[PDB]
């Protein structure tokens, strides 16, 4: 902590975050209010089933949270249990099939064998809580009463809520940009570091994410960073479909065929994006950031563009932080800077020190 | 109550820093006027004049794209960012190439609008070099916002050239919105304007930058927040001899910004009463040739055009815009009374209200005092306009 400033930025900036939140509802409200109609047709409670050894639970709503590509999450509340989660619950493409969410829960629940409490405590990989289907209905399958254009599955996910993901975070500095004093800007070393450490950890385990990117990346209630979508995992030096990687979030060399070798450097590339748009709030090389102002529209790093590394628009930035986004950005993968080796960098460690200095 | 001291004695009426000729300048004239040579005396006037007129105005305006350089370079022009001779957004940016703007009334101040370095490839210095620092009167840094490396890395180069340049926070009128949108419940006006003037001061310093001016500003609101100070520190920096063009050029916004180009003109029209010297004949009992018939009508159309009471500056807004004002009536023709009773009639209004402004049996030709009469009656037609507008 470090995770202590953050929190207490957060609850300065309760209100901003609340309203940006709002905002970006606005938009889907259409889907919002489909998928809100089918979980909870008429009771503020549903009553559902946990697919694994959980049992009964009843859900209330308390509020939408965010709509992402496939799924809406909401804010939900076990009252009996008085706990509140995140509830992610997917709409049916084909992009959420049967089989891909038979998939996707099996890979979800194996992940913390490649020990669910252990990995829960450590706090760097925010795992579900469980996975649970309405009672009386078929899980996986479309859930009923459906609504017109958006088809719901049976298959809710339940996870600790975050308070805010660095996405959201972006899009509201972007609205309003509220760090103003030197201390504000303490946020944006605060968050590089946490970035790094996070992305440490991954290669520590000999794991490759691949996901690693802002919408995957969340500030918790205590200020802790973590990361989603844990269902991506794999062992290092694996191979997988190259079209799991977000487009936007691939290096150049991922760009070339169907099938690609997952390797630490992907997610040392991912890093060196997410910690420009820290900095930057639009991704670097005119790559398109939907939903920031002042980005470019190039769909991805094998249409040709500018591929030099430019930080003029960025938020004035250290020496040391430069230095290490363009290590991470090296586009000779072979060469390209690793998180643990990272931190053993002047760099890195002139940014710890002014960071615990500045916190003292 | 000797000649001379009643001449220089006029400016010292005035606001110190506040005149449009050095003490220097008034000194040689005061001399040149009590030797008695008329001649001698009239060319320093004249020169003074000369100087002042000629006096060129280079204004530069960086800043990235979308910041509001080109919006800014129309606020000060007095022109709409989609009418006739407008400066628009994309373009210097495009053609990576200065582009100057000349003042549609007083074409002898000149704004340059400037790309972005992130428009070009130049290092810092290098795009100073390229973009012409040294030929500036004023060097602007456009920023919306928040801040950007490019601005500072700008800013930082002229700090190290032990060089200046001012400041200029656009869209705080969004901010304010967006602080007011977003967070009602802490919302307050004056305090969110602190806070944004404040980051800019500490940002300077806390990158080794002796603080420079700064203002935060609305291109879309510009009689409220900092524009009517930036335009008095502009006017303060600039060169005695550039302030004349520069102060008459500005958009009539606020009461403040009118005022002040009165003052100005009255210590012009001084000089330019004393450069035509003085007579021994009260200016109630005289009338006009038709030479001066026709000075005092230019003269009018300057200052109409001057604080924007002008005829097109009326259509930009007809017989009933005119009927709020006094100038546009002041030629038009009546079997009423002829345009030499209607200027007497000026006079005698003038002279009861104001005196003959020297010595006693030593009199400004009659012109000039109604060039005092004319600069009042355009300065009210200005703030009764604005009025209207606001
Ligand atoms: N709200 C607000 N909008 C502004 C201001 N200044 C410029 N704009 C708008 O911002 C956009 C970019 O301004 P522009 O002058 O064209 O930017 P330039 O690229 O630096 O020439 C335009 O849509 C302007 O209308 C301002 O002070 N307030
Ligand atoms: N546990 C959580 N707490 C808060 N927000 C979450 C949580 N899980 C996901 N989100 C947000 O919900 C949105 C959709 O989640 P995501 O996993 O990206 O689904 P999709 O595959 O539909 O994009 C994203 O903005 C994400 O940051
Ligand atoms: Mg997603």
């Amino acid at each position: 902590a470090g995770d202590s400033f953050m929190r207490d930025l957060l609850k300065r900036e309760e209100e901003l975050i609340g309203y940006c939140r709002e905002e970006a509802l606005k938009e889907p409200a259409a889907m919002v209010e489909a998928v809100t109609a089918t979980v909870w047709p008429q009771n503020a409670e549903t009553t559902v089933d946990s697919l694994l050894s959980q049992g009964e639970r009843k859900l209330k709503l308390v509020e939408p949270l965010r709509v992402g590509d496939r799924s809406v999450v909401f804010l939900v509340r076990d009252v009996e249990r008085l706990e509140d989660f995140a509830l992610k619950v997917f709409t049916m493409g084909a992009e959420n099939s049967r089989s891909e969410l038979e998939r996707l829960h099996e890979a979800t629940f194996a992940a913390a064998r490649l020990s669910p409490e252990e990995a829960r405590d450590r706090r760097r990989l925010l795992l579900p809580s469980d996975a649970v289907a309405v009672q009386s209905q078929p899980p996986f399958a479309q859930l009923s009463p459906g609504q017109s254009d958006y088809a719901v599955a049976n298959y809710l996910l339940l996870m600790p809520a975050a308070s805010v993901d660095l996405e959201l975070l972006f899009r509201t500095l972007d609205f309003l940009y509220v760090l103003r004093s030197t201390e504000d800007f303490l946020a944006l070393h605060i968050l590089t570091a946490q970035l790094i450490r996070l992305a440490a950890n991954l290669q520590s385990k000999g794991l490759v994410h691949g996901h690693f990117t802002p919408d995957n990346l969340f500030i918790m209630p205590d200020g802790r960073l973590m990361l989603g979508d844990v269902s991506v995992l794999r062992k290092v030096g694996t191979r997988g479909p190259a079209s799991s990687v977000p487009v936007t979030y691939a290096p150049r060399e991922f760009l070339n065929a169907s099938t690609a070798t997952f390797t630490h450097a992907l997610d040392a590339w991912q890093l060196g994006l997410s910690i420009y748009r820290v900095w930057c709030l639009f991704l670097p090389f005119g790559l398109v950031t939907p939903g920031i102002k002042g980005s470019w529209k190039r769909p991805s790093l094998r249409v040709p563009g500018t591929d030099s590394l430019a930080f003029g628009s960025c938020t004035p930035l250290p020496d040391f932080v430069q230095t290490l986004i363009g290590r991470f950005l090296n586009f000779d993968r072979r060469r390209r800077l690793l998180p643990l080796e990272a931190m053993e960098t002047p760099e890195f460690l002139q940014l710890q020190n002014e960071i615990s200095s500045s916190l003292s | 109550n000797d000649l001379p001291s009643s001449f220089t004695g006029y400016f010292k009426k005035f606001n110190t820093g506040r005149k449009i000729i050095s003490q220097e300048i008034l000194n040689l004239i005061e001399l040149r006027m009590r030797k008695g040579n008329i001649q001698l005396t009239n060319s320093a006037i004249s020169d003074a004049l000369k100087e002042i007129d000629s006096s060129v105005l280079n204004v530069a305006v960086t800043g990235e794209t979308g910041s509001g350089k080109s919006s800014f370079i129309n606020t000060l022009r007095g022109i709409g960012n989609e009418e006739e001779g407008a400066a628009k957004t994309g373009v210097v940016e495009v053609t990576m190439e200065r582009h100057p703007y000349k003042h549609p009334n007083i074409p002898n101040v000149v704004f340059w609008d400037l790309p972005g370095i992130g428009s070009t490839n130049f290092p810092p210095n290098t795009y100073l070099e390229k973009m012409k620092f040294y030929e500036y009167d004023f060097f602007i840094i456009i920023s919306a916002t928040r801040f950007k490396k490019n601005d500072i890395d700008i800013a930082k180069a002229i700090s190290m050239m032990k060089k200046e340049f001012y400041f200029v926070r656009t869209k705080v009128d969004s901010d304010i919105t967006n602080e007011a949108d977003g967070k009602p419940q802490t919302f307050d006006k004056e305090k969110v304007l602190q806070d944004i003037r404040l980051n800019c001061v500490n940002t300077f310093r806390e990158n080794g930058i002796a603080e420079p001016p700064i203002f935060l500003l609305s291109n879309k609101n510009v009689c409220h927040y900092d524009f009517p100070v930036l335009m008095d520190k502009l006017i303060s920096d600039l060169p005695i001899y550039k302030r004349h063009n520069f102060m008459v050029s500005l958009p009539n916004i606020t009461d403040s910004v009118i005022e002040k180009k009165r003052q100005f003109l009255k210590q012009r029209i001084w000089l330019e009463g004393f450069a035509a010297d003085l007579v021994n004949i009260i200016p109630s009992l005289t009338f006009l040739l038709d030479s001066d018939l026709e000075t005092l009508k230019k003269s009018m159309k300057f200052y109409r055009t001057v604080f924007g009471v002008d005829e097109t500056s009326l259509q930009r807004l007809v017989d009933q815009v005119e009927a709020m004002i006094k100038s546009p009536a002041v030629f038009k023709p009546t079997d009423e009374e002829t345009i030499q009773e209607r200027l007497s009639r000026y006079i005698q209004e003038f002279c009861l209200a104001n005196g003959y402004l020297l010595p006693k049996n030593s009199f400004l030709k009659e012109i000039f005092y109604l060039k005092y009469y004319f600069l009042d009656m355009v300065t009210e037609d200005a703030k009764t306009l604005l009025k209207e507008i606001c």
